């Protein structure tokens, strides 16, 4: 036997690492077209946001998408509309479960505390325990 | 139970925090962790209808009042906001026959109140006392309110100078006048 480019390597680091988009995975069908079809089950109408989901989250397959660009979306439109619910499905897709989404709470921002509470502060101030909402997920969720 | 007294002055931007915590109870630290309150109630209060309970339309809020106060509220808070309030209520005018079941009340809570066996009311004038207060306290303009300066001014502080005066050992009375006051029972004792 041997240590396969990818059907070893790839998918050993992704093991060690997470990240789906290097499992190589077999189905697209099983991973993409039941994304759409499984978000559009659950949200109705949008369909438009769950394609452009779906499709930004395509390009990530095999590492096709830009190597420093987050998947990033801005969600605009009527309140009641799934605004946050189709994000919370999409992590109900991505890791088969809703909860392992971050929430961030911007509804409780200040510039002077803004990002301190995302990324926490340097040495000489009461509390380091850094990171609360992106730096401490982060570190251990690679494609959260 | 979380109470929010007056949420119409909280500065938008808490309110805006308010909605995590109205929604999936995700209200979290100021150092990062989630403190999930999804188990509690959440009660706030405003006083934005006042201009339209103030239209009088009757005791059940009428429609159109309740209409123009659902306006105000919308005129005041954001739709996201409202959107994430399970249920927006509008109190009911104190008519007349609210404050006389009011007085029963209140007038209970006095008893309530009193810690110790000089300070007790037979009361009587359960129908002379009870009509003069509800009357004197009906009043839109300040709700069940004024029974609480009704008691007070015409019951309370002349108790306050009968047991001063030592009139009152226990077992209070009160008596009409053309007004209320106060029985005397011993007198200067
Ligand atoms: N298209 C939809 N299909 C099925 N259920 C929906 C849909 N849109 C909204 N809902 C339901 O209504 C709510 C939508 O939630 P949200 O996406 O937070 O609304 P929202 O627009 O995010 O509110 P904000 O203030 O903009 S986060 C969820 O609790 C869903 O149950």
């Amino acid at each position: 036997q041997n240590v396969v480019d990818s059907d070893t390597i790839s998918e050993t680091a992704a093991r060690l690492t997470g990240i789906p988009v290097k499992k190589l995975s077999e189905s697209e069908n099983e991973k993409l077209i039941h994304m759409e079809r499984d978000l559009s089950s659950e949200v109705v109408g949008q369909m438009d946001a769950i394609k452009a989901v779906s499709n930004a989250v395509r390009l990530s397959r095999s590492g096709l998408a830009n190597p420093r660009q987050p998947a990033s979306f801005l969600f605009l439109g009527l309140s009641g509309s799934g605004k946050t619910e189709l994000a919370k499905k999409v992590a109900g897709f991505l890791f088969n479960d809703e909860d392992m989404m971050i929430r961030v709470d911007c509804s409780e921002l200040s510039e002077k505390y803004a990002v301190s509470k995302l990324l926490g502060t340097t040495a000489g101030y009461v509390g380091y325990d850094e990171g609360g909402f992106l730096t401490n997920q982060l570190q251990y969720k690679p494609y959260s | 139970v979380l109470l929010f007294d007056e949420v119409e002055k909280a500065h938008p931007d808490v309110l805006t925090v308010m909605l995590q915590m109205l929604d999936d109870g995700r209200i979290t630290s100021g150092q990062g962790k989630t403190i999930d309150c999804s188990n509690c109630i959440v009660i706030m209060t405003s006083n934005l209808g006042a201009e339209f309970i103030n239209s009088q339309q009757g005791s059940k809020i009428q429609e159109s009042t309740k209409n123009l106060v659902m306006g105000a509220v919308r005129q005041h808070f954001r739709p996201e906001f409202l959107n994430r309030i399970s249920s927006i209520v509008i109190f009911n005018k104190l008519s007349r026959k609210a404050i006389h079941k009011i007085v029963d009340i209140r007038l209970k809570e006095i008893e309530e109140r009193f810690e110790q066996n000089d300070k007790h009311y037979k009361l009587n004038l359960t129908q002379e006392a009870k009509d003069f207060l509800a009357k004197y306290g009906y009043s839109d303009d300040m709700g069940a309110r004024p029974l609480n300066r009704l008691i007070q001014n015409e019951i309370l502080n002349k108790l306050a100078l009968r047991i001063l005066k030592n009139e009152i050992k226990d077992k209070e009375t009160v008596n009409v006048v053309l007004e209320e006051c106060l029985e005397v029972l011993p007198n200067h004792e």
